[PDB]
């Protein structure tokens, strides 16, 4: 977990110096921050010399075709006048 | 003085979120609790901390609430053994000799000499 | 830290307001200067070891008593000489943090606050570190607006020590 | 644990193939014992008589039963080699029962 | 393996005794120091990899053992040696929680002095790497907890010499 | 409060190191995104009254017990307090969009909020429904062209949607 | 008896909340507050402090001169082993025996080892019950 | 060694070396005089390969020698260059053995758990091996460089 | 046995005797 | 806050009785000690910055991970706050020596200091080591003559070591 | 120990300990409070006893510290004083055990064979113990100096 953060592959949330789980929001354990690097592409195995992850020989596709579509028989059946997970 | 209950904390924290910090300290300084005690010419203090005949007190407020608490203590807290590459020492057993080492008698041959 | 971006959030946060166009222009000016700033931080990093060993030697040339006087505060031992070059590397590292961030915020937080109390307690002299920072200002070898950004944070450290 | 005696890529595909749920624990153990890591560790430095007592120890949890078993596995290791040995252990009826 | 509680139940069971006042004293001694042990067991578990890194730097990273020809020269022999210090720290923590050194005789010291002699591992060097790991741990966890962990380090060192 | 540039500085100071050469190059991509990240903050600030009000009105139509007598958003003072919690969470999401790091969001806004709504009686599962409705109103407004040059802003609206999802699981 | 801490009595907000959106109220006490912390009694004469009148300088090494029994036993034991010691000391001096063999320890290391206790070799005797 | 690796492949299958395995061992010994000349070209160029290969590394990875890196200090950078000499020596062992077996058993088995214990970036050691390959392969011809280039190629992939 | 192998005879280090001045 | 004279009055008041004749004579020995108590305090406050700095320097030699990057005394501010703690504890130990009672030391210095360090994450076992280095630096400067007449101050430097031990136990 | 030396004599003749032998062991263990005090006076005057005893030895034997002598140089004179502390520590072992058993089993059996292998004159080691005996016996009273004077005398006769 130190090698992973030393090569800048990812940040692994661990423990404090006395055994308590690390966390960014004190409700749950092992919560980690986000932003601007978790969504940056082309840096998957960054800092690892000559890493070949995926189809490295060509630039990825834009993928910018996001649109809504009716999910006939796949729409989730929700409760009415209420919210899920008990009360 | 101390917070009355943890609903006084909820009631006043929305002044900081909607008016900023500059409106929260204007509202606090203009309470009648402030102006009756310190006015505008007295530095504030921990009012009625210790009963007159007692020996102990009531844990002064700089010690009761430090800079950060249990929340933020899982990100602002330092560490021991940080993987930090510090200065090296290179020969540790030469600083602490063992029992039969004659280097424990080395600044004694300076004394018992020809004199 | 004090960045150009956190000083824009804080201006809007201090009144309970959304980010106006006053604050988008301040973050835009950070992005125009960041091209010269991230090439100066890359170049101070790339020649950091040559700049630290040279600047420690510049201190011993000007103040040669620091290598001869016995005592804990001086570099008259091999342990004292390693702690001197540790300190030059602390000052150079904070400069390349200020170039990356874009403002005098890393070295205000990690180095400047509490620095007078250390030099008074441990008998260190701020004129040792001014001479070390005047070496790096004259020997980093940059030119243009790359050198303007590097010297702007080296001169911030000389003004706090003096 | 293999961290001290492998380079790092010998049994990496067996691990990924198991975590995906593609192979069972019996296939992951047959594929793990007939790899280059087992051959280098428990077949090269020892004779076949000691390779029999280690094979039952790792794949059956017990020493060899009797002489009819030692002379049965010894004839497999003479004719077919190591990988036919591992298949006779994992595919036995004693293994499938326990 | 048996802990401080199981050790007292087993000693009274082979005599046919109900727990008398002398067995209740040993049970109270463990229940009092029990909160001190769950505190050190959580602070050693979080600094496990960096405790061994600092304990090797203090004892045998700057000797000539790593010089060509000695043990822990190659990468396999260097990696296998920190895996043992990795072993001793984890089993001395099982012994400090249990309050009983019974797990060290069963799962650590069984045939270990013969294993080092067959391989060629210097046993006096392993004892000084363990004595350094005792000093690094006794400063992290304190004096009371560090004096208990140092009780099971000396047990591994005595059973190894 | 620290942005994306000061986040990698704080991670390197805990190791005591200079920044690596791939870390400078990944910060030069964020400068190149730049002008577009400022379009997303400009588009959800110029519509901030309508993100809140259209997704408040949509919330009391599906959950009518919230405005029934005895419900949590029933009074003038409790209705005006539901509308300003939506305006505060939208405010700190746009702060975290311009910073590139969710550190202004979960120190100033999200920390301690789950335990606060439980002390007040506010249903945190219904606050999450109102945050997820502001998410759809923001990402449908982030990727419309409307005065911006044509291009790919897909990994920036995937980051804006990630801040709304973080605030919606932290209130409950 | 009393409402929870901080809740203005009679003005709760969970009054008519429906079941499908009712939030359980967390428990709160007055223990974190500073007014509820126990003080030293000190009106019953119990101050929890320490100072002068509580110091003790114990002599660790010398209690006092050793008891008459330990001093009488010492002079008695010295009178019993005295003649035994003066003879074993004379044996060392007068045992200036010669040397035989090749030196196996530098210049020493002859047939016999220096000061080896002869009672160990000759004190373990081979005995046969029903001698034969 | 090509001989040892071909015997353990036959002993595992309980057979004799096939004529295709024996034919490979024949041309391995006959080419021994040429392979001994490639290993001696690197053995006489340690100063140029380890100095230049180490100078090129500290320009692509300046943070490992900067204040705060693993190889910071006069004695620490020397240990840094000491390791590039360990790996150049093993590459000459493998050119003579005909196989990557000397590199694998000395300095590749357990290498990731080793460097992670010292706190050394495994990717900074692979960068220094790629920079030694640039100097070393420039001393050789068309063939005799593809041979030397493989042992540098394997040490990179096997180290990561 | 292998390539990098330990033996007492080719061990010139002070690892079996803790002479810590070397 | 109460000294040694006010503690025998506060204990006699909860009995409702005058001080005895042997309780006055025990206080006349404390008046007679007197000037020797004033020279313990005069020697530990005239060297106050040498007790603190030399003991801090001896602590980061023994525990050098505290000043490593990421450590607990690593920065300029976090190092200066560490020397405040050694200077505050030496201030309140010296207050308890001129009084003869450790009342001011635990009313307003040790009151809640163990739980301050737990909320911060500061290792209280290392603060106790630092207090023990300030202790023997202070009892070594207490029993040297150097401008004092010769005599027996043996039970006064045993009391001074008692307040240093009270502070070091009460912190972890 | 005196208890051990009595058990081996009785085992030699295959009998129980005589009343005269059980009478010694009773008179010995009762005196343990004074044997522990004699050994503590020497254990806290180690530096004065070794620094003074070795200071006299180099006036009576100036050849061991001259060129060619065994204890020539500062590091060999420190090893000289290391041996005088080895033998003082053994004398405190013998005072507490009531017998010369701990001395003879640690540092008297084969003592001439040891120094002959190092080149050390045995007559110079016995001269350093004789000079430490006066310093030690001068710290003790009339009959405590007679008990301590024996273990120094047995070591001298055994060392010649
Ligand atoms: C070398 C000392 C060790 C150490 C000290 C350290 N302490 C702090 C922070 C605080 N210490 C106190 C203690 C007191 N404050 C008081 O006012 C009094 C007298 C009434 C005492 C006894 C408090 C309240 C704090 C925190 C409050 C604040 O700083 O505003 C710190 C700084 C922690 C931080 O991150 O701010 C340090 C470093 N730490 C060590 O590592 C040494 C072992
Ligand atoms: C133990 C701490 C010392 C030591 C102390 C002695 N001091 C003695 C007498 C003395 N001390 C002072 C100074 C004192 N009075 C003050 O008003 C102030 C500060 C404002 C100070 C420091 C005075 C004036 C006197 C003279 C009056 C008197 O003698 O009572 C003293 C008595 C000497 C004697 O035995 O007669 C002692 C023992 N002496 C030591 O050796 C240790 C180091
Ligand atoms: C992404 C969500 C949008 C989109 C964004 C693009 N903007 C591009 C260029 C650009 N943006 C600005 C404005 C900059 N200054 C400001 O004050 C603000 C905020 C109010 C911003 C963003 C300028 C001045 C420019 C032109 C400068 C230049 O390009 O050098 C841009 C690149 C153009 C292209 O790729 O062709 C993009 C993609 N475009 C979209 O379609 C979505 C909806
Ligand atoms: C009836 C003879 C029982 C009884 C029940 C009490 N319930 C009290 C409060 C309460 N009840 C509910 C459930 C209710 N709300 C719904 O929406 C539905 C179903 C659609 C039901 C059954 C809730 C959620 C609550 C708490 C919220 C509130 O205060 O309105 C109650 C008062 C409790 C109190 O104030 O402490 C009682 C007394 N009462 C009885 O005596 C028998 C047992
Ligand atoms: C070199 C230019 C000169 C020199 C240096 C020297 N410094 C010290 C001791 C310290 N330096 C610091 C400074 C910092 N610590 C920080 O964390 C930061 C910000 C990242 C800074 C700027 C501190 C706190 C100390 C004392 C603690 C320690 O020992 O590390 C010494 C040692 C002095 C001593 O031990 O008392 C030396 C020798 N001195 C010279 O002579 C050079 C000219
Ligand atoms: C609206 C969509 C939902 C809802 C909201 C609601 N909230 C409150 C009361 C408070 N909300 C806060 C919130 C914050 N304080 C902060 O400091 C921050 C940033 C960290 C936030 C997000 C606070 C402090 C209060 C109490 C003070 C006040 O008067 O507002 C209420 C009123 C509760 C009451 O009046 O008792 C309501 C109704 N409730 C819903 O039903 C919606 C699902
Ligand atoms: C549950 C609700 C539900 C629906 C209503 C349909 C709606 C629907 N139609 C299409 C997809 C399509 N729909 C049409 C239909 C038409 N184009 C014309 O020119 C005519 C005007 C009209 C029919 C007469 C065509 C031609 C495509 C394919 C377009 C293409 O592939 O380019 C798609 C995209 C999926 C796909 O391409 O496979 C969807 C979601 N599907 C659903 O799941
Ligand atoms: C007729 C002549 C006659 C005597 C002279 C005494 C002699 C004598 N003294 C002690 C014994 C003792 N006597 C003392 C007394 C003291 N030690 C001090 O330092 C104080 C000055 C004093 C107390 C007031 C002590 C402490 C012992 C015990 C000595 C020991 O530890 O063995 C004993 C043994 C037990 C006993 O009787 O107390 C005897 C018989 N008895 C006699 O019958
Ligand atoms: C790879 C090294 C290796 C060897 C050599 C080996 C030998 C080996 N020989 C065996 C038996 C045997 N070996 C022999 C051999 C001989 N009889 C004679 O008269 C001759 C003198 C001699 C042959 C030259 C016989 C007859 C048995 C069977 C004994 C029995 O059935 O009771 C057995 C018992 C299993 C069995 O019966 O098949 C083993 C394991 N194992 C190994 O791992
Ligand atoms: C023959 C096969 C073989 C190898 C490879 C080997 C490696 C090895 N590398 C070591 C240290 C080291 N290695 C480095 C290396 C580096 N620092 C960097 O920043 C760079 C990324 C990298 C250059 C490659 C450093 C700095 C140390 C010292 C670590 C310390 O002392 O804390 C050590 C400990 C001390 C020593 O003996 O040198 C070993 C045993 N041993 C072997 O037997
Ligand atoms: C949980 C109880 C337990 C212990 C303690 C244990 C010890 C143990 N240590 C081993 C090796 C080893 N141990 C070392 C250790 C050292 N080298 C040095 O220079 C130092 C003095 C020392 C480190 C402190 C080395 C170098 C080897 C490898 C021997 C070789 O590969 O030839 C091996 C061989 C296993 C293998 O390599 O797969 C075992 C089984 N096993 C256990 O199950």
């Amino acid at each position: 977990a130190n090698v992973a953060g030393q090569e800048k592959i990812a940040t692994i949330s661990g423990y404090t110096w006395d055994g308590q789980p690390q966390t960014e929001i004190p409700g749950k354990p092992f919560v980690k921050s986000i932003g601007a690097m978790d969504y940056m592409d082309g840096v998957e195995g960054g800092d690892v010399v000559a890493a070949k992850v995926g189809a490295f020989w060509k630039p990825k596709a834009p993928k910018e075709v996001p649109y809504k579509r009716p999910m006939g028989a796949n729409t989730p059946e929700l409760p009415y006048n209420t919210v899920p997970r008990l009360v | 003085r101390d917070i009355y209950n943890e609903r006084e904390k909820i009631a006043w924290s929305i002044i900081i979120a909607t008016q900023g910090l500059e409106g929260f300290i204007d509202t606090l300084l203009n309470t009648q609790e402030y102006l009756s005690n310190f006015g505008d010419s007295i530095v504030p203090f921990q009012r009625r901390r210790i009963i007159p005949q007692r020996s102990k007190g009531e844990m002064p407020f700089n010690l009761k609430t430090p800079r950060y608490g249990i929340e933020f203590r899982s990100k602002l807290a330092a560490t021991q053994f940080s993987w930090a590459s510090p200065i090296r020492r290179f020969r540790p057993q030469e600083q602490q000799p063992k029992a039969g080492d004659p280097a424990l008698f080395l600044n004694m041959v300076q004394e018992m000499g020809p004199g | 830290m004090k960045t150009p971006i956190t000083e824009a959030i804080a201006t809007a946060d201090n009144q309970g307001r959304f980010l106006s166009n006053t604050e988008l222009q301040a973050v835009n000016g950070r992005y125009q200067r960041a091209t010269a700033s991230l090439t100066a931080a890359k170049a101070l990093t790339g020649s950091a070891q040559r700049l630290i060993t040279g600047a420690a030697q510049a201190v011993y040339n000007k103040f040669p008593y620091t290598t001869q006087m016995p005592g804990p505060a001086y570099a008259s031992s091999a342990i004292g000489k390693a702690k001197c070059a540790r300190d030059i590397g602390y000052y150079l590292r904070m400069v390349t943090y200020c170039l990356v961030v874009g403002g005098t915020g890393p070295m205000d937080e990690y180095l400047v606050a509490g620095l007078e109390e250390i030099n008074r307690s441990f008998d260190l002299s701020p004129s040792w570190y001014i001479e070390a920072l005047q070496y790096i200002k004259n020997s980093h070898g940059l030119s243009g607006q790359v050198a303007n950004e590097a010297n702007a944070y080296i001169d911030y450290a000389i003004n706090t020590l003096s | 644990d293999i961290s001290t005696f492998v380079i790092g890529n010998e049994i990496e595909n067996i691990k990924i193939q198991f975590i995906k749920g593609q192979i069972s624990v019996k296939e992951m153990i047959n594929a793990l014992g007939k790899s280059s890591v087992y051959l280098k560790e428990f077949y090269n430095p020892y004779p076949n008589i000691k390779v029999i007592e280690l094979g039952t120890k790792h794949f059956l949890g017990r020493a060899p039963n009797n002489q009819a078993e030692i002379r049965f596995y010894n004839q497999i290791l003479a004719s077919c080699g190591l990988q036919a040995f591992i298949d006779m252990l994992t595919n036995s009826q004693e293994y499938a029962e326990i | 393996m048996q802990d401080a509680i199981t050790s007292v139940i087993n000693a009274a069971d082979v005599q046919g005794k109900y727990l008398d006042a002398n067995s209740v004293e040993k049970l109270r001694g463990y229940f009092q120091t029990g909160e001190l042990r769950v505190r050190a067991a959580a602070t050693i578990a979080a600094n496990a990899a960096t405790i061994i890194k600092e304990a090797v730097a203090k004892s045998l990273l700057y000797s000539d053992i790593t010089r060509p020809g000695g043990n822990m020269y190659t990468t396999r022999r260097y990696a296998a040696c920190i895996r043992d210090l990795d072993y001793y720290l984890r089993y001395a923590t099982y012994g400090m929680l249990a309050g009983d050194p019974s797990i060290l005789d069963e799962r650590v010291l069984n045939g270990l002095k013969e294993t080092y002699n067959s391989l060629g591992v210097p046993i006096g060097a392993t004892i000084q790497a363990i004595q350094a790991m005792k000093e690094v741990t006794g400063s992290l966890v304190g004096s009371d907890a560090g004096k208990e962990m140092g009780l099971y380090f000396d047990y591994i060192c005595s059973g190894l010499s | 409060m620290l942005d994306a540039f000061a986040k990698v500085v704080a991670q390197a100071d805990a190791r005591g190191e200079f920044l690596s050469n791939t870390q400078i190059d990944a910060l030069s991509k964020m400068v190149k995104e730049g002008n577009q990240r400022l379009d997303i903050v400009n588009k959800v600030t110029s519509n901030a009254s309508a993100i809140v009000t259209n997704s408040a009105r949509a919330l009391f139509a599906e959950q009518p017990q919230l405005i029934q007598p005895g419900g949590n958003a029933y009074t003038s003072r409790r209705m005006a307090a539901c509308l300003r919690d939506m305006e505060i969470v939208l405010r700190y999401v746009s702060y975290a969009m311009i910073a590139g790091d969710s550190s202004v969001l979960d120190d100033r806004c999200l920390n301690g909020l789950r335990e606060t709504y439980q002390a007040l009686g506010t249903p945190g599962s219904s606050v999450a429904v109102a945050i997820q409705k502001m998410k759809d109103a923001s990402v449908a407004l982030a990727n419309d062209t409307t005065g911006t040059p044509i291009g790919d802003c897909s990994s920036l609206v995937a980051e804006l949607a990630g801040y709304f999802d973080r605030a919606a699981v932290s209130v409950v | 008896q009393l409402a929870p801490p901080g809740i203005p009595p009679g003005e709760d907000a969970r009054n008519n909340q429906s079941l499908r959106q009712y939030v359980a109220r967390p428990v709160e006490t007055y223990q974190k507050r500073s007014f509820a912390t126990p003080l030293p009694l000190t009106w019953t004469g119990e101050t929890e402090t320490v100072g002068a009148f509580d110091v003790v300088v114990p002599p660790q090494e010398k209690d006092l001169p050793v008891s008459g029994e330990a001093t009488s036993a010492f002079v008695k034991y010295s009178d019993m082993v005295r003649a035994e010691r003066k003879a074993a000391l004379q044996a060392l001096l007068s045992a200036s025996a010669a040397g035989e063999g090749r030196p196996t320890c530098g210049a020493e290391g002859r047939k016999f080892v220096s000061n080896a206790n002869p009672v160990l070799v000759n004190g373990v005797k081979c005995v046969e019950y029903w001698r034969k | 060694s090509i001989v040892t690796k071909s015997i353990v492949n036959a002993d595992a299958e309980a057979r004799y070396l096939s004529p295709g395995e024996l034919d490979r061992i024949k041309s391995f010994v006959l080419s021994g005089q040429r392979r001994l000349r490639i290993a001696q070209t690197l053995t006489e160029n340690r100063e140029r390969i380890v100095k230049q290969g180490g100078q090129q590394l500290f320009q692509r990875r300046p943070d490992v020698v900067s204040p705060g890196g693993n190889a910071y200090g006069e004695e620490m950078t020397a240990t840094c260059l000491r390791d590039l000499d360990y790996y150049l020596r093993l590459v000459t062992y493998g050119i003579i053995a005909g196989d990557v077996t000397p590199i694998e058993e000395i300095g590749l088995v357990g290498v990731k758990e080793m460097y992670s214990a010292l706190g050394t970036p495994i990717s900074g050691v692979a960068e220094g091996i790629r920079c030694m390959k640039d100097v070393a392969c420039s001393l050789l011809s068309g063939e005799d460089a593809a041979e030397v280039g493989f042992y540098f190629d394997y040490t990179l992939a096997a180290m990561q | 046995s292998g390539y990098g192998d330990y033996s007492y005879s080719t061990d010139r280090t002070k690892g079996h005797v803790n002479q810590y001045y070397v």
